[PDB]
């Protein structure tokens, strides 16, 4: 957690930015995982992962440049998950 | 200088740095022993590297692009992306001029 991969400056401007946004995105992902676990999951390196069944589907990631973290469940029903995204 | 375009579909990679992009042996390429104007070779190489600069500048415009159904991280010279959790991305480029 010591400014992961960008603790030292003087490498590149973008480095500190990506470091900060990645740390904060992981923080928000862990926060989401917290409420998910309190209801009744795991995570990964880029973003979090949440299952829907008990066997693959329902992957959710984060926008490294802005809010409104996107998500895409392999399958059908387009232009409808966008409402979930907004919510 | 000189440039090189290369794509690698590996497994995955974190935000780390190692012996990745082309080393001191920058872009091994044809010696071009057949007789041709050397100045013209330098000129076409410059045209090529400017084309690489332009295509990379265009490709960089992806963070402000449509961020839907394809989340992806992007930094200088690295555009590593995960369309499916099987393949890899981040076509790269180098400058084969800093080697006496």
């Amino acid at each position: 957690l010591v400014e992961r991969a960008m603790k030292i400056d003087h490498l590149s401007i973008e480095k500190l930015l990506i470091d900060s946004v990645h740390a904060r995105a992981h923080q928000r992902l862990q926060e989401l995982k917290a409420i998910l676990r309190s209801f009744n999951i795991e995570t990964a390196l880029p973003a979090l992962i949440v299952p829907i069944l008990e066997p693959e589907c329902l992957h959710i990631f984060v926008d490294l440049h802005s809010g409104m973290f996107q998500l895409m469940l392999y399958g059908l029903d387009p232009a409808t998950l966008e409402d979930m995204e907004k919510s | 200088g000189s440039a090189y375009i290369k794509v690698s579909i590996q497994k995955q990679a974190p935000d780390i740095g190692d012996l990745g992009t082309v080393n001191l042996f920058k872009r091994p390429l044809p010696k071009s022993k057949p007789g041709s104007p050397h100045w013209q070779t330098k000129l076409e190489a410059a045209q090529n590297v400017l084309l690489c600069k332009e295509i990379f500048a265009q490709l960089s415009r992806e963070a402000v692009q449509i961020k839907s159904q394809i989340p992806h991280i992007v930094v200088k010279n690295q555009i590593i992306s995960q369309p499916f959790p099987s393949l890899q991305l981040s076509i790269s480029l180098c400058h084969s001029s800093d080697d006496k």
